[PDB]
RNA sequence: GUGAAAUUCUUGGACCGGCGCAAGACGGACCAGAGCGAAAGCAUUUGCCAAGAAUGUUUUCAUUAAUCAAGAACGAAAGUCGGAGGUUCGAAGACGAUCAGAUACCGUCGUAGUUCCGACCAUAAACGAUGCCGACCGGCGAUGCGGCGGCGUUAUUCCCAUGACCCGCCGGGCAGCUUCCGGGAAACCAAAGUCUUUGGGUUCCGGGGGGAGUAUGGUUGCAAAGCUGAAACUUAAAGGAAUUGACGG
């Protein structure tokens, strides 16, 4: 079930079972390497290049084949973004919301809306703060936030 | 049909199932060897991709996404990769 | 007219008289009441249409369209719905081909274009790609203004 | 008791829906509460078609209809008889009495 | 029908309308009787149309919610 | 009593009530 | 389409390339010739309009008249403070064709 | 700190002239000792001078306004409306 | 106008038929045991602004989750305050009827109100009288959305798409029919089942009927009232579902 929806979707994605990296896939390990630094480098988000390189370099997993993940990868040269991605884009709607809301002041859905996404805002955080990816005293504060973001 | 064989299905219905139902998750997708007219290169696309494809080289859009599947422009060949 | 339908009603107000007879000119197009009702049937969608139009002539319209669904013949769905995308598109196609073939003639061109009315044939035409429309027409038009009332381009559509 | 699974209405899915007036009484009843009547009768009288045929200045002259879409609360549906109450098991089924056309 | 006969009219147009509005668009039995008498008086009779006021959306009815208690 | 109108009833009982609490 | 347009590619021009904020450094830009696109809120005095865009006929450059006003124009530029006038030293983002 | 919990500026006030007379002169004189911000400038420094008349003190500009609001929702429809009748005027 | 009348409007043309103008409401028919939204609720056309479910996914993070005292947001209608506007309808009120009486049911007029903006209020049979998240347990025919397939027809064109149909499949929904799955006091329910063969997790809440949602205290509100909430006293029943009979303006 949704967190905030009334909703039991079931649309996933199946990895298959087969583990094995594919043998038509001559690109490797050091060709998907440099291919994720040369698109960080461009501007995509980690869920940006996953679906650039399936799509476009014909890899079934980053993970299967470089043995390690895009954020890993990213961290370890060290240019991935401070903020967490999905942290990043909740942040993000939640600017665009507050920004329409304040335009249209009778908008009680759209005042709805953003309770709900600030509340996984504060959850996220709170995960991240456990985690030690944001500092202790980090706060998603509304006044703060058309700044912090973008 | 309280003799349902449970542990071996034959393949045509586990097809007919959901990818996450299945006995064992099997994917509904693929990658394909797209080959448009007017080049001579293979160009390795994902079956169901979001995103419009391009070659290094080659100035023609192969596919277009939609919903469900990538939708490939007219004229393009395709071949399946070890099902 | 001789052998057209009966179900269509025109205005004809009068604007000049001399002698002991009065000459009138096309004021308005209004559907009968009992077409228009058995024209609206359930498990359809029907699609009004309102714009306003200028003719080359000087006088302004409000041209009104109405089309309904068409249900296949072998179709066994009771319903035949247009999705609201669908009724958007089909709109907006019968509105830009309905000011094109008043806003390109006169006022001559449109009515007697209109007496058979060969927009809603072309509307239905230009649809069937989309969703088929089977029932449509022109459901009314209304004159908002009128250019000063000439009495030469009067006389001229009285005789020759 | 719940008399009726149904709970007399036909809102299912939805939360609210806007009401209507009661054709002969005027009382506001939910849309899809009310006993709905659509209604083609001749213009004209079973009786009265030959004498307006002598007249008819068209000779193959087509007999326009009146289309009148009646709403009834169950009050006035039941007041007129246009619907009844029926028996515990013959309350279930839904089919439209028949239309006797032969 | 005596007085059209004696100002000159032989056909007519007959143009029903029920109250209209909100109120009743069911005609009523005066209908049928004033429309067979027309033609059995020795008139003639054209085309009948509709002008019962139907509106697209009306004002408040008269009644209350409750309706006419009766 | 309709309990609606046992209820209006009530409601006129505690308005009498409090003026009379609010006068001492 | 123009607007939104305008806004996320003056963004873009913001940590991508060069420019200049105020009319006093504009003018300083324009007249030594390396200013390329120069921006003026529509809250510019009439007077200041005329004599920058009198500058940049003489130096061939580009002005585009900014539909906000110098408030939300320093909004725009990713400032806290408002800008009325400035100058596109090099985009770095192509809202400018070569 | 908070130092009143409803009568904010009207406190001069005392207890004076009625609840409901303070409650209604209370967002009046909010909104006629307010600082708009200038359309001309830019710079929150429009205020008030006397009745009807307000000033920019950045730029020297004054306007001819409400007697309390920079602008009255009345004249703003006004304006509005003088608009759509000038185009129409025109074609 | 009514069952019948009457108060009422009318030779100054009342009603009616035609042509205009103005105002304020409301969006019929299409309109469905159809859709969406957390609920309240949402229906003329077009444009803009953000939002969201479901679907597809060999994209990404990697336990980030379920319910939740305290706290908070929204919340039909009616009601209150201030400002607009007030067509129709219409509490209060008046008059005519009806009646033994008729402060009503019927009719004529009619104030507040009914519409918009701002500020309150926080209550409904706010109902599916049925908590949420998760799993499992029959069948069938449909429907809405998205997707995957397939004879063929149709729209264009010369062919795929692309729409509109026809036959299926998948998931998520609003439902529907049937069943000795099982349950239940039964009515009935595929959930109200998987409950003496009693335990998936977790909120709220009832203890015979009244007194009573009353008194008091606290708290909110301009007010109307809202939240929390007893006791003394009294009583052998009050109720629920079905059966038979009686009765029904
Ligand atoms: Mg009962
Ligand atoms: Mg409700
Ligand atoms: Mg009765
Ligand atoms: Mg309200
Ligand atoms: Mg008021
Ligand atoms: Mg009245
Ligand atoms: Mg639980
Ligand atoms: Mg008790
Ligand atoms: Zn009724
Ligand atoms: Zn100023």
């Amino acid at each position: 079930g949704r967190m905030h929806a009334p909703g039991k979707g079931l649309s996933q994605s199946a990895l298959p079972y087969r583990r094995s990296v594919p043998t038509w896939l001559k690109l490797t390990s050091d060709d998907v390497k440099e291919q994720i630094y040369k698109l960080a480098k461009k501007g995509l988000t980690p869920s940006q290049i996953g679906v650039i390189l399936r799509d476009s370099h014909g890899v079934a997993q980053v993970r299967f084949v470089t043995g390690n993940k895009i954020l890993r990868i990213l961290k370890s040269k060290g240019l991935a973004p401070d903020l967490p991605e999905d942290l990043y884009h909740l942040i993000k709607k939640a600017v665009a919301v507050r920004k329409h809301l304040e335009r249209n002041r009778k908008d009680k859905d759209a005042k709805f809306r953003l309770i709900l996404i600030e509340s996984r805002i504060h959850r996220l955080a709170r995960y991240y703060k456990t985690k030690r990816v944001l500092p202790p005293n980090w706060k998603y504060e509304s006044s703060t936030a058309s700044a912090l973001v973008a | 049909p309280l003799a349902k064989d449970l542990l071996h299905p034959s393949p045509e219905e586990e097809k007919r199932k959901h990818k996450k139902k299945r006995l064992v998750q099997s994917p509904n997708s693929y990658f394909m060897d797209v080959k448009c007219p007017g080049c001579y290169k293979i160009t390795t696309v994902f079956s169901h991709a979001q995103t419009v494809v391009l070659c290094v080289g080659c100035s023609t859009v192969l596919c277009q996404p939609t919903g469900g599947k990538a939708r490939l422009t007219e004229g393009c060949s395709f071949r399946r990769k070890q099902h | 007219q001789n052998d057209e339908v009966a179900f269509r009603k025109f205005k004809l107000i009068t604007e000049d008289v001399q002698g002991k007879n009065c000459l009138t000119n096309f004021h308005g197009m209004d559907l009968t009441r009992d077409k228009m009702c058995s024209m609206v049937k359930k498990w359809q969608t029907m699609i009004e249409a309102h714009v306003d139009v200028k003719t080359t002539d000087g006088y302004l319209l409000r041209l009104f369209c109405v089309g309904f669904t068409k249900k296949r013949n072998n179709q066994i769905r009771k319903t035949s719905y247009a999705q609201h995308q669908q009724v958007r598109q089909i709109r907006k196609k019968m509105m830009e081909i309905m000011t094109r073939e008043v806003q390109t003639n006169d006022l001559k061109e449109v009515v007697n274009k209109l007496i058979p009315d060969s927009i809603g044939k072309d509307i239905e035409k230009a649809c069937q790609s989309i969703y088929p429309l089977h029932d449509v027409f022109v459901r009314k038009v209304k004159m908002l203004k009128k250019p000063k009332f000439e009495l030469g381009k009067l006389m001229e559509l009285h005789g020759e | 008791t719940k008399k009726r699974r149904n709970n007399g209405r036909a809102k299912k899915g939805r939360g609210h829906v806007q009401p209507i007036r009661c054709t002969n009484c005027a009382r506001c009843v939910p849309k899809d509460k009310a006993i709905k009547k659509f209604v083609i009768r001749n213009i004209v009288e079973a009786a009265a078609v030959r004498d307006i045929s002598e007249a008819s200045v068209f000779d193959a002259y087509v007999l326009p209809k009146l289309y009148v879409k009646l709403h009834y609360c169950v009050s006035c549906a039941i007041h007129s008889k246009v619907v009844r109450n029926r028996s515990r098991e013959a309350r279930k089924d839904r089919t439209p009495p028949p239309r006797f056309r032969p | 029908a005596q007085r059209c006969k004696e100002l000159g009219i032989t056909a007519l147009h007959i143009k029903l309308r029920a109250t209209g509005g909100n109120r009743t668009k069911t005609p009523g039995p005066g209908a049928q009787s004033a429309l067979r008498a027309l033609a059995r008086s020795g008139m003639k009779i054209g085309r009948i149309e509709d002008v019962t006021p139907i509106p697209s959306d009306s004002t408040r009815r008269k009644g209350g919610r409750r309706g006419r208690r009766l | 009593m309709r309990a609606k109108w046992r209820k209006k009833r009530m409601r006129r009982l505690k308005r009498k009530r409090r003026k009379m609490r609010q006068r001492s | 389409k123009s607007l939104e347009s305008i806004n996320s590619r003056l963004q873009l021009v913001m940590k991508s390339g060069k420019y200049v904020l105020g009319y006093k450094q504009t003018l300083k830009m324009i007249r030594q010739g390396k200013a390329k696109l120069v921006i003026l809120a529509n809250n510019c005095p009439a007077l200041r309009k005329s004599e920058i865009e009198y500058y940049a006929m003489l130096a061939k450059t580009g002005v585009h008249h900014y539909s906000g006003n110098n408030i939300e124009l320093g909004t725009a530029c990713g400032k806290y403070y408002r800008v009325c006038t400035l100058a596109i030293i090099d985009p770095g983002d192509s809202d400018i064709i070569r | 700190a908070k130092r009143t919990k409803k009568v904010g500026i009207v406190g001069k006030y005392g207890t004076r002239y009625g609840a409901s007379l303070r409650k209604m002169v209370k967002k009046i004189e909010i909104s006629q000792h307010a600082k708009y911000t200038c359309s001309f400038c830019g710079k929150t420094k429009m205020k008030r001078r006397a009745v009807g008349i307000w000033h920019c003190g950045s730029c020297m500009k004054t306007v001819a306004g409400g007697a309390w609001t920079y602008n009255t929702t009345s004249a703003v429809t006004v304006k509005s409306a003088i608009r759509r009748l000038k185009e129409l005027k025109d074609q």
